[PDB]
């Protein structure tokens, strides 16, 4: 007899691509990849996820905690991972701000960035002895305070001249020192307050609009403020005013200080944030429903199957699949054979 | 693949052959018998389990947000951002497709090197007295049908079941 | 290649092969006369025509400008975004490189597996009365000459047209 | 006899690498590269491609159309493929600015950027109650309108005291609306006019210099102006004038406002560009001639051939070859072999 | 007899990783990575290498050198390769300056980033005709030039108004020209001195907060200044003083000018710098200790043996070794066998 | 490897083999003797020298610092440098990583590949009256001592040292 050496033929539906042969059909693939499905986000596996900055502040976002809202203080979590769920945060709370003037929206944002976020327990500038007249500190019923008396944001000092002072002053510079630990970012909140004419007059002794410039990194910023016809108060305590205040924030990396020059209406910063360490922060949503390995910007909490996977690419943290172009198949069986004659 | 079919190696295949990828069949009074070759098939299957292994153990640098750059802020900083995730993803993901590309090269071209080394096994067992004709195949003094074949897959074909020489 | 140089393969070549790359020669009283073979030859350039394709399929995205990063305001930025496209560039040509460089590694080395596919094809035609020596060649019992040789390129070459035995 | 197997010999003058044998000679090559050849720019093949900002502008540069030049107004056709033609963009009429005062120049580079662009047909500023007493809107000869009366930039109103207003002011603000559409950005152009003491005087009531600044997205730009001794006219219509104006822009996001404070020659923003989508940009030159699969800022229009390319490597869009550092080739023979 | 082909079999402690067969013992390797060892840094090979600015400035820092400290004016050799040691540069004397209110330590950081750097020989403004009057050339103690005379920063000019001139003025505009060569970045030094109200009235005629604009590239800066109750002097020549200065830089690309807006106490620029080409610039300390193959801000000197390294990713130039994120091996051997 | 595994080739290995990684073994009445063959060793030690060579010859562009962006005051655009040279070094890592697999995966598979060019250096030195048993060994009419053994690898051996027939 003649006994030969043979290859099977089966079913070949899978097809795969080789250097020198071209597509060939096989009779088994391996699946390399899946396309994933949309999922609420969740905790990355084997780290804590910061979402909000404050998880017991109830009724306080993310904003109100960072402009340092009254009953908005609490144990701020460290996180090597964070969920950007505001694009563009909001406040809820306190006197009303004209946001959209300055940076300052972000400000919770940029904080998420950091692994260990905590407020100052001391003031970095004294009000005792701030430049421009004697001053008292201000208070409002927009922001009652941990006793239910009416306060102000512990990141700011609403300065009012003293009956001996109500008078116009040239441009005063303070320079903000550098009072936080080994390591630390100093994230310095700052504003001014203004008015109608009537009101700028019985608290500042002026009705000109006032000008404020602050300094710090290579960064000049200079604000002219506006006197009366404001836009309506928006994001607020809901308790009508007539003035709006205006604030802003200063980067100070270590040992850096800065200098903020200004009139009548200062903000002076009382309690600042010292922030260190990096947090990895991708898109998402709240809350967070369960554990994942993967979280994914498009898809939310997902598990590791397969290696690669296919669809929408985008910003991913933890044990993730990675993206690949098409549906790739590793080969497990062999190159299609018509029946033998 | 290209040696097989220079060789003058059979281009069909055999649907007969279910247990396995390939194997071994016989020609005689009796037809043609078919048997797969499971020692064949599972080095093949084999050889793929380990280059899952080693296509899956990749891994690359998560991409997520830049901690400083601000949206609104600093979008300018941003566009750049999303440009390098894009690129990343971009590259890796031919670079992937290469290694890919090349797994399968080996798996596909490898199938002749599986037929000619299922011919060595053939040749100790068929004995001296066994005639290599070149094209995969050698020609027996006794029949081999379907029982014999088996043997033969199984490696326990002795020729001295024929009374034939062996190699000892 | 490490094959044949191990294998004591023929190291030199012949210039009377022109065309096709490989194929067969004959030496006796006639001299030396040579063959291409075609169907090796064909398989051989199939093997790079898909190489040239799977290498002409790879697809990268395109660098542009950015949109929002204006000249002068944003040099800063539009000096990393350079750096990009530099890196994205020099990445991706040292992996189409490497591409390239396992492509000619797979053709180059494929010659002696061209040689020995070559060997099925001459040794099942010459019949069982020919003594395989090994280095490639075979020894005949009968005078072979460039006639004779053209019969076995083209594949009709026969041994009872010698009166010698054939593979049944 | 003896029947072998053996390989061909033949001229080898190409090499290839290798990984296990080095380099080495071959009998035949197939190139994957070519290094290209500088030529001119051209329609991206398949797909709509912007030189211009405005086409049927005719004697206007793209500086002129983003500012709203009298005469350059029209039709801002969408545009997947922008050439940037201008790294710094001139004006070629109207009243004398000050461009290089500001980031002004840049302003049509960064509207190509978006693959829509518009005009509003609404201004953004009401000048009959913008702050800063009663006003008046002034025109000028170096501006001639479609009918060659005296006019403006038309995203710009040049406000004037009136008769009885002539006084300084202090610094005042206006909220400049977002009033675009969704998912467009909205584009504030605005500035301010500056004269000698004379001039300023006898305009708006006051000689010194006027200050202005404005706020969007978290940036401020504050200028102060100068009071005569200006420097020469230039890119303007060629009229003589004692004044010049400095212009800049401000980007909006969607639903977001902006602020402008100013005192006296402000130039209030009009009409106001309204831009969406991304377009790819690229360096070029114009005009575009004919049809390429690839536009590339080193060698123009380029037809794609070999899948690779040598030579120096820029920013491309289309169907491109990708770069390579040097001329590879896929090896079509077999190595060089001695004859025996 | 039977004679069968066979493979030795030795020691295999080696691993390396295969496609086909999982991770396998073998018999030699051949080491593909190190981990280096730290070491001073160095120069480069076949490359001169900057530290500091000025080698032959005896006694002056880099940001001496940038402003224009007297006594530290020399020879800036062009190099392809530099070396950043100050992430933060000093100043060590001089006037007193409050550095961290501008960007101005960064400015030799800025300077080093380009291959040549040169200091302009004429000055970019004619302090006599400049606006504000007519001035006095200031010097002090703090800054003794080369024969010991009072000085200041070669780079700038301590303007001060006439004894018949001491009176507050408005803003005023200077245009700081293109003064340098085909291609060259031009860099503006410029700044303002201030004082406690006493000196102000005495030096300026004017006690009041003084306001400084710049303008470049469509960046602009803006400052005011503060009066007495200044933070301690540092970094400075030693010699008390009451009046502070604040020194600002201005980037101003090919051809383009620049605009200070100022009042009094202003430091006009003189001497500008001009700088081209690119420097190639990593992290390192000093002094530079023999020669070495590449330069890595981790491991500082390095030479090239494995083509790949592993430990510590930074960034390096030079011929280096390529970064691994394993201890790779190339296989010198065959695949572990049992003995027969 | 997986064909030395199917072809029945000896999966243990000879101590007595120092000299060289391949060789020859001989089963006798002398009892079990063992030779290297320096020149099937060389092929193996040239080809990874080249592979060394070849994996030394990639360049890659330096990352160095931006020379505009500057320390406090370009921070933002500072880190997104950062992620730009910690992406390239990952996917050089990966990339690099890959060629070096390939490589000793070569190296590594091409065991069996030097044998089968041993077993051609064997027959054809042997002469036509051994008898090629298929499992990478060859029974011979002639015994062979560590004498005979060391001749042949060498390829020195004659077969008419025993008056066995050569082939011509
Ligand atoms: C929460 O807010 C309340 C105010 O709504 C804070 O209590 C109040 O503090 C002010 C200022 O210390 C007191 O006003 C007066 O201050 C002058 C300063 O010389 C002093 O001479 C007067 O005798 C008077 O104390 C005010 O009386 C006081 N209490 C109330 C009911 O208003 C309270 O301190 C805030 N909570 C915390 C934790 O600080
Ligand atoms: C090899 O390729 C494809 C496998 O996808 C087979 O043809 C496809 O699938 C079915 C065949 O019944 C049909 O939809 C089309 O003929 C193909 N579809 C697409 C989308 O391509 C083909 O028949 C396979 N060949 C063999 C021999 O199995
Ligand atoms: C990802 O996997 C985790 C754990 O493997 C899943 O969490 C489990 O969910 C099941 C069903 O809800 C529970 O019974 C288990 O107790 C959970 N385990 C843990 C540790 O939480 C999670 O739901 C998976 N998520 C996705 C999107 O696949
Ligand atoms: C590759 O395919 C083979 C068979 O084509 C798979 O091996 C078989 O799996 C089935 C069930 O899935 C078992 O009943 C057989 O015993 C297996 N072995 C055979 C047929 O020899 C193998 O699992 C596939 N590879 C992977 C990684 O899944
Ligand atoms: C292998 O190719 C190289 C390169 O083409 C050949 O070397 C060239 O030889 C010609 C004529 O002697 C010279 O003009 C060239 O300058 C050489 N080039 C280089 C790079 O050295 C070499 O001759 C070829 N070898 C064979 C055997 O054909
Ligand atoms: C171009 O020229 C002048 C602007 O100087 C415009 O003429 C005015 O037209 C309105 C029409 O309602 C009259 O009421 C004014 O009295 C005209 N003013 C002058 C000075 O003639 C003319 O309409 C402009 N055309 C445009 C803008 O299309
Ligand atoms: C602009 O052109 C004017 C005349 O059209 C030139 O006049 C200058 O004006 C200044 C003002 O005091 C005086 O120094 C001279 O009258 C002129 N200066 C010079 C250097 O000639 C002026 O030259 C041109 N350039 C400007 C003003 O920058
Ligand atoms: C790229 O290819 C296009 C398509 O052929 C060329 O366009 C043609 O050019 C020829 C003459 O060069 C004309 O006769 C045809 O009418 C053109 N056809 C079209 C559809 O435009 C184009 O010139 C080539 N450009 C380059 C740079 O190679
Ligand atoms: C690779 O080279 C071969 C020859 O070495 C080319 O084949 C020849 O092509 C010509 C015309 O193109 C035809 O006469 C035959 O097809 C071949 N002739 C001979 C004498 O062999 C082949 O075309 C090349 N491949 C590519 C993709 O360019
Ligand atoms: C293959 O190599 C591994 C690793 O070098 C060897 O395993 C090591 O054996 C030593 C004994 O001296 C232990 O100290 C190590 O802890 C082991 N390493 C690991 C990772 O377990 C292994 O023995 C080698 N195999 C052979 C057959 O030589
Ligand atoms: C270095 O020293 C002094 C600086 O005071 C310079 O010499 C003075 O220059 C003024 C200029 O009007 C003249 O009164 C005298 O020539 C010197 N005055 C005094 C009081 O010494 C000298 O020019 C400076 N520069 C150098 C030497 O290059
Ligand atoms: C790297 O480069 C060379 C290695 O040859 C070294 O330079 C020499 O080192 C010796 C010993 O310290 C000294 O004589 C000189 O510094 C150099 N030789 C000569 C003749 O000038 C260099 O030190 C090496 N550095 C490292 C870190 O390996
Ligand atoms: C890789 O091969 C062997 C590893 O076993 C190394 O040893 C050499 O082997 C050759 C035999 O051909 C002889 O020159 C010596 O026995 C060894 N050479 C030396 C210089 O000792 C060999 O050196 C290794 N090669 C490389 C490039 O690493
Ligand atoms: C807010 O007040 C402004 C000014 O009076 C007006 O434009 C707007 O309609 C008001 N919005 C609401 C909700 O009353
Ligand atoms: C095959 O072999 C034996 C005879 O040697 C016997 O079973 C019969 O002839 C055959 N059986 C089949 C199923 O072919
Ligand atoms: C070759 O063999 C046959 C013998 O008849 C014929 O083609 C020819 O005569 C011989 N010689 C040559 C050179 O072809
Ligand atoms: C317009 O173009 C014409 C020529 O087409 C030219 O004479 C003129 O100077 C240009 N500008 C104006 C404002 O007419
Ligand atoms: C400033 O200098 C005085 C002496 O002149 C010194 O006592 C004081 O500590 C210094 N200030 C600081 C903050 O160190
Ligand atoms: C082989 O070696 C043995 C050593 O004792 C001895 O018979 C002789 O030297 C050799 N035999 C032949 C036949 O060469």
């Amino acid at each position: 007899d003649r006994i030969c050496t043979g290859i099977t033929s089966s079913n070949s539906p899978h097809v795969v691509k080789t250097a020198t042969q071209g597509e060939v059909n096989v009779t088994g693939v391996i699946p390399l990849t899946t396309t994933p499905t949309r999922s609420h986000f969740a905790n990355l596996k084997g780290t804590q996820t910061r979402g909000k900055l404050c998880p017991n502040c109830f009724n306080c976002t993310d904003l109100d905690v960072a402009l340092g809202r009254p009953k908005c203080m609490g144990n701020i979590p460290s996180a090597k991972v964070s969920i950007l769920h505001e694009v563009k945060p909001v406040t809820s709370g306190c006197y009303p701000i004209m946001h959209d003037r300055t940076k300052i929206r972000q400000l919770p944002n940029l904080l998420r960035g950091y692994e260990n976020i905590r407020l100052s327990t001391s003031n970095v500038i004294n009000t005792e002895t701030a430049p421009g007249g004697p001053y008292k500190v201000g208070t409002s019923g927009s922001c009652p305070n941990v006793t239910n008396g009416n306060g102000f944001f512990n990141t700011m000092a609403w300065v009012i001249p003293k009956d001996n002072n109500k008078i116009a002053i040239n441009p005063v510079t303070v320079e903000v020192p550098y009072i936080c630990s080994e390591g630390e970012d100093q994230i310095t909140v700052w504003g001014f307050h203004s008015d109608d004419k009537t009101q700028m007059e019985r608290l500042y002794g002026d009705s000109n609009p006032q000008k404020f410039t602050s300094s710090a990194n290579g960064v000049t910023t200079h604000y002219v403020s506006q006197i009366g016809g404001f836009p309506n108060q928006t994001e607020d305590e809901g308790l009508k005013q007539s003035g709006r205040i205006v604030v802003d924030y200063m980067v100070q990396k270590p040992g850096k200080t800065g200098t903020i020059v200004y009139q009548r209406g200062i903000l002076l910063p009382q309690k600042v944030w010292c922030a260190s360490g990096r947090s990895k922060v991708i898109k998402g949503s709240l809350p967070l429903i369960g554990e994942a390995d993967c979280l994914h910007e498009k898809y939310g909490g997902l598990n590791k199957s397969k290696p690669y996977y296919t669809g929408e690419h985008a910003k991913a943290i933890g044990n993730c699949p990675i993206w690949v172009k098409t549906p790739l198949k590793l080969a497990n069986g062999t190159k299609y054979r018509p029946p033998a004659k | 693949g290209f040696f097989g079919a220079i060789a003058g190696f059979l281009e069909g295949g055999w649907e007969g052959m279910i247990a396995g990828w390939h194997g071994y069949t016989s020609h005689g009074a009796h037809g043609v018998a078919v048997a797969a070759d499971l020692k064949s098939t599972q080095e093949a299957i084999n050889k793929i389990t380990k280059n899952l292994n080693s296509l899956s153990e990749l891994e690359v640098k998560n991409l997520q947000r830049l901690s400083g750059a601000m949206n609104e802020l600093h979008d300018e900083i941003l566009e750049l951002d999303e440009k390098v995730d894009d690129l990343r993803a971009d590259t890796i993901s031919s670079q992937i497709e290469l290694a890919v590309l090349l797994s399968n090269e080996g798996i596909i071209n490898s199938e002749d090197e599986h037929l000619l080394a299922l011919e060595r096994k053939l040749k100790k067992m068929l004995g001296p007295s066994a005639v290599e004709i070149g094209n995969g195949c050698f020609e027996t003094k006794h029949k081999c049908n379907q029982t014999c074949l088996d043997r033969i897959a199984a490696g326990t074909f002795n020729a001295g079941d024929f009374s034939l020489p062996t190699f000892d």
